[PDB]
C-alpha cells in the first residue's frame, strides 16, 4: 500500500494541469470553429501541440507504476487510461512512414476523380457528384459506370498502400500485449470488478454472432420484399431467386437503403407526416425549438441548462461576413461549459436533431462531478444512444398534438404506421449485416487467416453469403474495395453503429415500461414521467468509474446485449411483410451473377 | 457616532489567497449588522450559534474578520465538521463557533480573459491545520523514500497551485469572496454592543 499513496498523490497533480490544458485547447478549436482564418487555425494548432506534448510526457513518467499492487479500483482504472497510450510506442522513422502513409491515403481518397466515358470534359467528384447520381439517378448503365470508375480508381491506387500498411500496424499492435490490430480495437469492450462482471474482448466475437444470427430472418423478409418490389423499374436484370447488384441499392457502397422509399412505399397515395408549415405559420424561430426541447427535459425531472449556454452557443448562422462550419454538434469545453454549434432552420428534422444534440449536452453535464480521467461514456457506443431516444420519443403525433402543432381532433390511421415503419426499417435494420461483414472482415485480416492472394476473394464471397449482395462485373486481385470508403481509409473503428443500435431499443422499452405505456412499443412517449427520468439518470452518472455492465443493469437490468427489444419494435411490420411474401421466395442463392 | 470600518473589510479593492488570509482586529468600534443582513448582494449568509436577527443586543470584546478568494464549489467547506481540500491545508474553523461567514460572487471583478493566475492555494502537506493557523513555506514535497534535495522530480512537487478563473466557466468555477466573522468573550470588560 505505499505505491498506493504515490499513483494517489500524483494523479491530483496531473488532474489540475489536464484541466487547464485541455481547457486551453477546447477554447481555441471553439474559437477556430466559428471565425475561420489563418491567425485562428494557427492558435489550434499551438495549442493543441503543448496538450499533446503534456499528455505524452505524463504518461512516460506515469509508466513507472504497477497494476498489480494497486488494489483500490477508482485510481487503477485512471492508471490503465493513463499508461495506455501506445500509438508513439515505436520508432521515430516507421511512424514517420505510418504517418505519411495516412497522409497519401487521406489525399487520395479525398482528390479521386472520375470522368465520364461518353463525354471527356466532364468529370465529377464523390460530394457534388456520384453521391447525387446514386441517390437520384434510375437508368442501369449510367450508376454500372459511377461505380465502376470508382471502384477501378480508388482501388488501384490504395491497394498496395493498405498491403504495407497492415503489417505496419500489426507492428504496432504487438508492442501493447496485443497480438494483432484486432484485439487492440475490442479492448475498449473490457471490464473488471466483481464476479460475473468482466468482460473481455473474446466474447464480443461471439455475442455478435449471437446477435446477427437472431437478427437475420427479419432482414431476409425485408430483403425479400425489396427484391420482388425492384422489378417494375428494372424488368430484365432482377433474378427472383438470385441476390441483388451493388449498384442499385440507392449508396455507393451500399451503407444506407433510405433512398429506395420512392420506389418501395407500402401505400403512396397519402403523404407522411412533415410538420413544418405549422411552424412557419405559426412564427417559429431558432429559439423556440431549443426552448421546447428544454421544457421536454425538464418535464422528465432532469436538470435545466446553464445560463452561459443561451449567450456563448451558435444557434443560428451569423449571415454576415463570417464564414463557418455548418455541422451540428456538441462541445464539452470543461470548467463547467457546455455548448451546441448547429444552423437552424425551420423544418422537423432539425427540430428532432436539437433534441439529439440537447441529449448528448445533457449526458455531458452529468459526469461533471467524477476525476478527470473519467469523464466519458462507456462502451463508445453509450453517447449516442442516449442522444438518439429522444429523437423517437419527440416524434410521435401524440408528442406533436401535445404541443400544438396539430389540430386537437386529429385521428391517426393506420396505413401511415405501415409507411413509417418501413422508412425507419430501411435505415436501421438494413445496414447491421454491411458493418457486421466489414469488422469481421477487417478482423479476420488483421489477424492473418486471409493471405495476399484472398484478399479480395474471400470479400465478394462473404457479401453474397451474409448480405445478399452481388458484384455485376469481375473483379481480381488488383483492387481493392474495401478501401473505397470513409472509415477503412482513415482508421475508424466499425462495430459503434452495431453496438448503438443494440443498446437503443433496449433502452427505449426499459424506459417505456418503467412510464407504464400500453399498446404498441414505436408510439411511446416518455414525456411527464419522473420515474424514467430518475432512473436514466441514475444510469448516465457514473461514466468510465464502473464497468459498463452495471451501467447497462442500472436501467434494463441484463448483463449483455439483447435484441429482443428490436424485434419488439418492428413487430407489425414483420406480420405485414409475411402477408405481403406469399407467392414470393424468401431467401437467396449465391451461384448467380450478371455478367455469366 | 463612529460608525465602523466595515467598508475597509468587504469594499476592499484587493483580497488575500487563501493560504495567506488577512486577519483585522475590530475596536472599541460601534457596529451595526441589520444593515448588512438587509442587502440582496450575498448568496450565502448563515450563522452558527448566534441569531442574525437579534444581533444587535448582545456585546463583545473584540471581533474578528477574515477574508480570502476561493472557488464556487467550495463555500461548503468553510463550516464546522467539514472536510476537503481546502479545510485541512488552509483555513479549518472549530467545532464551537461562534460566529459567521459571507460569500458573494466576484466574476466581473476577478476574472479576466486569458487566466488570471495570482491566486494560489495549497495542495499537499503532512498534518491537518491545528484550525486557526496560517503556514507559508516554499518547502518541496517529499512523497517517497528518496529525500528531495529542492528541486523537483520524481515524487518531489511544490505544494502550491494557482488558479485558472476565466470570464466564461461556469458557476462552479467562478471565483467567491469570502469574510469570516468571529466574536469573542473575553475576561476583559466587554467594550461595545450593537
Ligand atoms: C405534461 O404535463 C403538463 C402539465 O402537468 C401538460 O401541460 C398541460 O397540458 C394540458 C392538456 O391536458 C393543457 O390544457 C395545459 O394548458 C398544459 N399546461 C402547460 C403549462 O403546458 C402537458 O401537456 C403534458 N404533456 C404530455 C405529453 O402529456
Ligand atoms: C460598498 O460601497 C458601495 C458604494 O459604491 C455601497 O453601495 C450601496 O448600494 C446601495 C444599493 O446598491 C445603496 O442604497 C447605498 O446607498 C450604497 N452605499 C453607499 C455608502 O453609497 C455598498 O453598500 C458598500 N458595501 C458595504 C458592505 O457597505
Ligand atoms: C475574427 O477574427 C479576426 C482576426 O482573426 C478578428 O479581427 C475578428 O474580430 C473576429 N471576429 C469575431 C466575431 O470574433
Ligand atoms: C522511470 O524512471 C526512470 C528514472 O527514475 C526513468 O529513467 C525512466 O524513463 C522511467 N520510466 C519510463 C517508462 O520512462
Amino acid at each position: 500500500s505505499i505505491i498506493e499513496e504515490q499513483a494517489k498523490t500524483f494523479l491530483d497533480k496531473f488532474n489540475q494541469e489536464a484541466e487547464d490544458l485541455s481547457y486551453q485547447s477546447a477554447l481555441a478549436s471553439w474559437n477556430y470553429n466559428t471565425n475561420i482564418t489563418e491567425e485562428n487555425a494557427q492558435k489550434m494548432n499551438e495549442a493543441a501541440a503543448k496538450w499533446s506534448a503534456f499528455y505524452e510526457e505524463q504518461s512516460k513518467l506515469a509508466k513507472n507504476y504497477s497494476l498489480q499492487e494497486v488494489q483500490n479500483l477508482t485510481i487503477k482504472r485512471q492508471l490503465q487510461a493513463l499508461q495506455q497510450s501506445g500509438s508513439s510506442a515505436l520508432s521515430a522513422d516507421k511512424n514517420k512512414q505510418l504517418n505519411t502513409i495516412l497522409n497519401t491515403m487521406s489525399t487520395i481518397y479525398s482528390t479521386g476523380k472520375v470522368c465520364n466515358p461518353k463525354n471527356p470534359q466532364e468529370c465529377l467528384l464523390l460530394e457534388p457528384g456520384l453521391d447525387d447520381i446514386m441517390a437520384t439517378s434510375t437508368d442501369y448503365n449510367e450508376r454500372l459506370w459511377a461505380w465502376e470508375g470508382w471502384r477501378a480508381e480508388v482501388g488501384k491506387q490504395l491497394r498496395p498502400l493498405y498491403e504495407e500498411y497492415v503489417v505496419l500496424k500489426n507492428e504496432m499492435a504487438r508492442a501493447n500485449n496485443y497480438e494483432d490490430y484486432g484485439d487492440y480495437w475490442r479492448g475498449d469492450y473490457e471490464a473488471e470488478g466483481a464476479d460475473g462482471y468482466n468482460y473481455n474482448g473474446n466474447q464480443l466475437i461471439e455475442d455478435v454472432e449471437r446477435t446477427f444470427k437472431e437478427i437475420k430472418p427479419l432482414y431476409e423478409q425485408l430483403h425479400a420484399y425489396v427484391r420482388t418490389k425492384l422489378m417494375n423499374t428494372y424488368p430484365s436484370y432482377i433474378s427472383p431467386t438470385g441476390c441483388l447488384p451493388a449498384h442499385l441499392l440507392g449508396d455507393m457502397w451500399g451503407r444506407f437503403w433510405t433512398n429506395l422509399y420512392p420506389l418501395t412505399v407500402p401505400f403512396g397515395q397519402k403523404p407522411n407526416i412533415d410538420v413544418t408549415d405549422a411552424m412557419v405559420n405559426q412564427g417559429w424561430n431558432a429559439e423556440r425549438i431549443f426552448k421546447e426541447a428544454e421544457k421536454f427535459f425538464v418535464s422528465v425531472g432532469l436538470p435545466y441548462m446553464t445560463q452561459g449556454f443561451w449567450e456563448n452557443s451558435m444557434l443560428t448562422d451569423p449571415g454576415d461576413d463570417r464564414k463557418v462550419v455548418c455541422h451540428p454538434t456538441a462541445w464539452d469545453l470543461g470548467k463547467g461549459d457546455f455548448r451546441i454549434k448547429m444552423c437552424t432552420k425551420v423544418t422537423m428534422d432539425n427540430f428532432l436533431t436539437a433534441h439529439h444534440e440537447m441529449g448528448h449536452i445533457q449526458y455531458d453535464m452529468a459526469y461533471a462531478t467524477q476525476p478527470f480521467l473519467l469523464r466519458n461514456g462507456a462502451n463508445e457506443g453509450f453517447h449516442e444512444a442516449v442522444g438518439e431516444i429522444m429523437s423517437l420519443s419527440a416524434a410521435t403525433p401524440e408528442h406533436l398534438k401535445s404541443i400544438g402543432l396539430l389540430p386537437s381532433d386529429f385521428q391517426e390511421d393506420n396505413e401511415t404506421e405501415i409507411n413509417f415503419l418501413l422508412k425507419q426499417a430501411l435505415t436501421i435494420v438494413g445496414t447491421l449485416p454491411f458493418t457486421y461483414m466489414l469488422e469481421k472482415w477487417r478482423w479476420m485480416v488483421f489477424k492473418g487467416d486471409i493471405p495476399k492472394e484472398q484478399w479480395m476473394e474471400k470479400w465478394w464471397e462473404m457479401k453474397r453469403e451474409i448480405v445478399g449482395v452481388v458484384e455485376p462485373l469481375p473483379h481480381d486481385e488488383t483492387y481493392c474495395d474495401p478501401a473505397a470508403l470513409f472509415h477503412v481509409s482513415n482508421d475508424y473503428s466499425f462495430i459503434r453503429y452495431y453496438t448503438r443500435t443494440i443498446y437503443q431499443f433496449q433502452f427505449q422499452e426499459a424506459l417505456c415500461q418503467a412510464a407504464k405505456h400500453d399498446g404498441p412499443l414505436h408510439k411511446c412517449d416518455i414525456s411527464n414521467s419522473t420515474e424514467a427520468g430518475q432512473k436514466l439518470l441514475n444510469m448516465l452518472r457514473l461514466g468510465k468509474s464502473e464497468p459498463w455492465t452495471l451501467a447497462l443493469e442500472n436501467v434494463v437490468g441484463a448483463r449483455n446485449m439483447d435484441v429482443r427489444p428490436l424485434l419488439n419494435y418492428f413487430e407489425p411490420l414483420s406480420v405485414w411483410l409475411k402477408e405481403q411474401n406469399k407467392n414470393s421466395f424468401v431467401g437467396w442463392n449465391t451461384d448467380w451473377s450478371p455478367y455469366a | 457616532t463612529n460608525l465602523c470600518p466595515f467598508g475597509e473589510v468587504f469594499n476592499a479593492t484587493r483580497f488575500a489567497s487563501v493560504y495567506a488570509w488577512n486577519r483585522k482586529r475590530i475596536s472599541n468600534c460601534v457596529a451595526d449588522y441589520s444593515v448588512l443582513y438587509n442587502s440582496a448582494s450575498f448568496s450565502t449568509f448563515k450563522c452558527y450559534g448566534v441569531s442574525p436577527t437579534k444581533l444587535n443586543d448582545l456585546c463583545f470584546t473584540n471581533v474578528y474578520a477574515d477574508s480570502f478568494v476561493i472557488r464556487g464549489d467550495e463555500v461548503r467547506q468553510i463550516a464546522p465538521g467539514q472536510t476537503g481540500k481546502i479545510a485541512d491545508y488552509n483555513y479549518k474553523l472549530p467545532d464551537d463557533f461562534t460566529g459567521c461567514v459571507i460569500a458573494w460572487n466576484s466574476n466581473n471583478l476577478d476574472s479576466k480573459v486569458g487566466g488570471n493566475y495570482n491566486y494560489r492555494y495549497r495542495l499537499f502537506r503532512k498534518s491537518n491545520l491545528k484550525p486557526f493557523e496560517r503556514d507559508i513555506s516554499t518547502e518541496i514535497y517529499q512523497a517517497g523514500s528518496k529525500p528531495c534535495n529542492g528541486v523537483e522530480g520524481f515524487n518531489c512537487y511544490f505544494p502550491l497551485q494557482s488558479y485558472g478563473f476565466q470570464p466564461t466557466n461556469g458557476v462552479g468555477y467562478q471565483p467567491y469572496r469570502v469574510v469570516v466573522l468571529s466574536f469573542e468573550l473575553l475576561h476583559a470588560p466587554a467594550t461595545v454592543c450593537g
